[PDB]
């Protein structure tokens, strides 16, 4: 679990932060991930490395993380800076565990396309999909976050980028089945016995680097997102 | 030169002398100049000439 | 140098009785002579590896002796259809592999599979590019060479190329050096030949086949006595291609 | 066995250079240590030192 406000507030012209505490099992031993998703569309990756930021995002943003704590520093916040605000951290347990979420209110190609949904049948089968072309898909790695509406982000698996070892969250090991396609360029997440909590978008995540999070444990970075399905499961 | 679990503890000192018989009379002390932080049990030693 | 000759020349024995086939060599060479059988028209085959295990997929009448510098085949049975010619091949000299004229016997008197391209005439624009691709094996743990064989004279050695382990370099022949550049495609599993500066006697049938494995972990706790030694660490002979010169 | 690496190849082949940090407790004393702080050295009056 990542300490984190719930809603900050902040004039247009002043710097704010945004801390993201954590044990030293997850942020003293690994790297932050700030993240960043307009309401209505799919999150980014804003700081990776505590000290590096891509090409997309500006130098405006800073970042840096002290111990077993991370800080988020705005400089010059404008009227576009309206959005939530989620750190990231894989704790050593084979988990990524995300953060609580900053509601920042102001007072003034690569493509990842997946499909699957409808008739969820919480008790049957379902079957996801998730498509890629263009980023050289062998070479990278994929993940799974899921986001409820009105909810935070929540990680589901990872798969590594030769197709070896993967892993899985804690409360949905032992039912899902991921997999991918190196020669169809297509990933896969077979699910079973869904739940009447899992009412999310599985957005599918695409990761920098190589190797999973828990040795490459200074590059991993979900950089590219895509628009999930939002699934319909009930009674 | 001693010989401590930790340091070697080099002292020295150099005073001037004119009996030139042996070693004079007076009190001199040695005062510390490097303590060498090396742990070796060093049971003999030798000096060297040119 | 080591020059393997056979001293059956026309074997017309008929079925049903026994057949030898003696072969020696200048230098005191040890266990390292390959038998090899090939149809007319067809690519050879092996048939006794190290003159002391046979292969895997011929019949067992083929136990073969001989050590040092002479070697003998011990057909004791019947030749069904064993219209074809033997011919040797040593194993020692790694760079060096040497064929000799082997002998003509008469009557009376698989995943792995790779294909070659390229031929016809050769005469006009004296610059060739054969190619060599394989669908079997995992191209890129083994070694490619080239052999050639010429009409009426038997295989001949052409060269080859180390396999990206064991370094990246070349080792070619005396008649072939300066003339013949061979390159490899890993990334795509395919095996090239230049052919610049290409001349009248160079009309042979030219064949690609594999060569030892690069990875010798899994040749520690295998024998080299059963088919999985035979399947793994092994040659495996392709098709040919047709070259024709003019004036 | 050399590895031959070459740009063309994707990631997962390429050369990672690896700089393994070992820590050991001998019987000597210790000749490396961390990177002790300082502070300012105040006048006179009772505090710690």
């Amino acid at each position: 679990v990542l300490t984190q406000p719930p809603s900050a507030s902040g004039t247009p012209g002043q710097r704010v932060t945004i801390s993201c505490s954590g044990s030293s099992s997850n942020i003293g031993s690994n790297t932050v991930n700030w993240y960043q998703q307009l309401p209505g569309t799919a999150p980014k990756l804003l700081i990776y490395s505590n000290n590096q930021r891509p090409s997309g995002v500006p130098d405006r943003f800073s970042g840096s993380k002290s111990g077993t704590s991370a800080s988020l520093a705005i400089s010059g916040l404008q009227s576009e800076d309206e959005a939530d605000y989620y750190c990231a951290a894989w704790d050593d347990s084979l988990n990524w565990v995300f953060g609580g979420g900053t509601k920042l209110t102001v007072l003034g190609e690569v493509q990842l396309v997946e499909s699957g949904g409808g008739v969820v049948q919480p008790g049957g089968s379902l079957r996801l999909s998730c498509a890629a072309s263009g980023f050289r898909f062998d070479d990278h790695a994929m993940h799974w976050v899921r986001q409820a509406p009105g909810k935070g982000l929540e990680w589901v698996s990872v798969i590594s980028g030769d197709g070896g070892s993967t892993y899985y969250a804690d409360s949905v090991k032992g039912r899902f089945s991921i997999s991918r396609d190196d020669s169809k360029n297509s990933l896969y997440l077979q699910m079973n016995s869904l739940r009447t909590e899992d009412t999310a978008l599985y957005y599918c995540a695409k990761d920098r680097s190589y190797g999973p999070p828990d040795v490459f444990n200074y590059e991993y970075g979900m950089d590219v997102w895509g628009q999930g399905t939002t699934v319909t499961v009930s009674s | 030169f001693k010989n401590i679990d930790g340091y070697f503890k080099i002292y020295s000192k150099h005073t001037p002398i004119n009996l030139e018989r042996d070693l004079p009379q007076g009190f001199s002390a040695l005062e510390p100049l490097v303590d060498l932080p090396i742990g070796i049990n060093i049971t003999r030693f030798q000096t060297l000439l040119a | 140098e080591i020059v393997l000759t056979q001293s059956p020349a026309t074997l017309s024995l008929s079925p049903g009785e026994r057949a030898t086939l003696s072969c020696r060599a200048s230098q005191s060479v040890s266990s390292y002579l390959a038998w090899y059988q090939q149809k007319p028209g067809q690519a050879p085959r092996l048939l006794i590896y190290d003159a002391s295990n046979r292969a895997t997929g011929i019949p067992a009448r083929f136990s073969g002796s001989g050590s040092g510098t002479d070697f003998t085949l011990t057909i004791s049975s019947l030749e069904p259809e064993d219209f074809a010619v033997y011919y040797c091949q040593q194993r020692s000299n790694w760079p060096q592999y040497t064929f000799g004229q082997g002998t003509k016997l008469e009557i009376k008197g698989s995943e792995v599979q790779l294909v070659e391209s390229g031929g016809g005439l050769v005469k006009p624009g004296r610059s060739l590019r054969l190619s060599c691709t394989a669908s079997g094996f995992t191209f890129g743990d083994y070694a490619m060479s080239w052999f050639r064989q010429a009409p009426g004279k038997g295989l001949e050695w052409v060269g080859f190329i180390r396999s990206k382990a064991y370094g990246g370099t070349t080792e070619y022949a005396a008649s072939v050096k300066g003339r013949f550049t061979i390159s490899r495609d890993d990334s795509k599993s395919i095996a090239y030949l230049q052919m610049n500066s290409l001349k009248t006697e160079d009309t042979a049938v030219y064949y690609c086949t594999r060569d030892r494995y690069a990875r010798y972990d899994i040749l520690t706790g295998l024998s080299p006595a059963g088919a999985d030694y035979f399947y793994y660490a092994m040659d495996v002979w392709g098709q040919g291609t047709t070259v024709t010169v003019s004036s | 066995q050399s590895y031959g690496f070459r740009p063309t190849y994707g990631v997962g082949h390429q050369p990672y250079r690896v700089v393994v940090l070992s820590f050991e407790l001998l019987h000597a004393p210790a000749t490396v240590c961390g990177p002790k702080k300082s502070t300012n050295l105040v006048k006179n009056k009772c505090v710690n030192f």
